[PDB]
């Protein structure tokens, strides 16, 4: 029942500073050490430092001060990171988490991680392309994403039915601009037969785009 | 001097089978109080990190038997007795006591058999190189092992240029990996060639896997 909700998704500056919270819930607050961990993105995760709500304590890692601020709020049963002087290395997904005595003497409870892009790029809506074949059983259709920023990004085929035989792959960065491609197979009685669409969903800049894979010739 | 290493940096093991995960601290890690604080977390592709052993030997409630830590002094271990298809993901090691330090992890990756890739190539979109744009994607799908190589050929020359590549995770159903790779063009050097062609060397095979198309057709 214990559970921690993380602050939501933020883009920022260089130079600049964020500040996320850490709401927990289930146990006495103010008991526990609350501690925050770093994720650089398709990194390993790292330990930040941490603080005891009860009495404001706090402790970081020499390589954090004066880059993390820690903060608690008794009442409101809320922590707080605050990073600031961003930059580039800073971009990566944050976690809270709580440290057990007792029943288990480790971080048993994690906060689903808050996630932190810092750039000088504004919104840019996707493009997105039908990758039909040129000229077998199945065959491959496809949808390219093309310069976007910054992520996330929501593809799917047929407003969902189509699920198996999807692989939507991981954006990558194109030069200020994320760049992702999806696949799909599907029956060749099925396709160019019966058209297929690919559902482009881009929050940050409110974009949703249906494209439908047109054959060719 | 807080160093925590661990070893494989990636762990192939079949279903069933063994899996011993090792964590080497460069100094006694060993608290005061007697105590030795170390700790394993799993971590699923885009999850929270997961609680599995506290203290070196004591399981979190709610882990199977089959994960067992050991160790002492400078050198802990993990085994898994019978991987399952849901154990996949990255193992880290964490010391507990101050100044936490996690290890740098170890992806375990399950072992299926050997699975040649699906290799689909696919030309520009009218609607890109209306933009003036041209892109040509190549999906490489569902293969094991993941060592792969692509190489791109424009009228028989390689191009190394404009090309980017992205993996899917493992996938947890079939355990086979995926890749997408994209050479990119501006829509008058694409115009100024014919042939575009995907190739793709895969342990699986001698004769590499090739799939082009003709601008001229």
């Amino acid at each position: 029942e214990v559970q921690l909700q993380q602050s939501g998704t933020v883009l920022a500056r260089p130079g600049a500073s964020v500040k996320m919270s850490c709401k927990a819930s289930g146990y006495t607050f103010t008991n526990y050490w609350m501690h925050w961990i770093k994720q650089r993105p398709g990194q390993g995760l790292e330990w930040i430092g941490t603080i005891y709500p009860g009495n404001s304590d706090t402790t970081y890692s020499q390589k954090f001060k004066g880059k993390a601020k820690l903060t608690a709020v008794t009442s409101t049963s809320t922590a707080y990171m605050e990073l600031s002087s961003l930059t580039n290395e800073d971009s990566a997904v944050y976690y809270c988490s709580r440290r057990n005595y007792g029943s288990s003497y480790a971080m048993d409870y994690w906060g689903q991680g808050t996630s932190v892009t810092v750039s000088s790029a504004k919104t840019t809506p996707p493009s997105v392309y039908p990758l039909a074949p040129g000229s077998n059983s199945m065959v491959t259709l496809g949808c390219l994403v093309k310069g976007y920023f910054p992520e996330p990004v929501t593809v799917t085929w047929n407003s969902g039915s189509l699920s198996s035989g999807v692989h939507t792959f991981p954006a990558v960065l194109q030069s200020d601009l994320y760049t992702l491609s999806s696949s799909v197979t599907v029956p060749s009685s099925t396709w160019p037969s019966e058209t297929v669409t690919c559902n482009v969903a881009h929050p940050a800049s409110s974009t949703k785009v249906d494209k439908k894979i047109v054959p060719r010739d | 001097d807080v160093l925590m290493t661990q070893t494989p940096l990636s762990l192939p093991v079949s279903l069933g089978d063994q899996a011993s995960i090792s964590c080497r601290s460069s100094q006694n890690i060993v608290h005061s109080n007697g105590y030795t604080y170390l700790e394993w977390y799993l971590q699923k592709p885009g999850q929270s990190p997961k609680l599995l052993i506290y203290t070196v030997s004591n399981r979190f409630s709610g882990v199977p038997d089959r994960f067992s830590g050991s160790g002492s002094g400078t050198d802990f271990t993990l085994k898994i007795s019978r991987v399952e298809a849901e154990d996949l993901g990255v193992y880290y090691c964490f010391r507990g006591s101050h100044v936490p330090t996690f290890g740098g992890g170890t992806k375990l990756e399950i072992k299926r058999a050997d699975a040649a890739p699906t290799v689909s190539i696919f030309p520009p979109s009218s609607e890109q190189l209306t933009s003036g744009g041209a892109s040509v994607v190549c999906f490489l799908n569902n293969f094991y092992p993941k060592d792969i190589n692509v190489k791109w050929k424009i009228d028989g020359s390689e191009r190394q240029n404009g090309v980017l590549n992205s993996w899917t995770d493992q996938d947890s159903k079939d355990s086979t990996y995926s890749m997408s790779s994209t050479l990119t063009l501006t829509k008058d050097e694409y115009e100024r060639h014919n042939s575009y062609t995907c190739e793709a060397t895969h342990k699986t095979s001698t004769s590499p896997i090739v799939k082009s198309f003709n601008r001229n057709e």
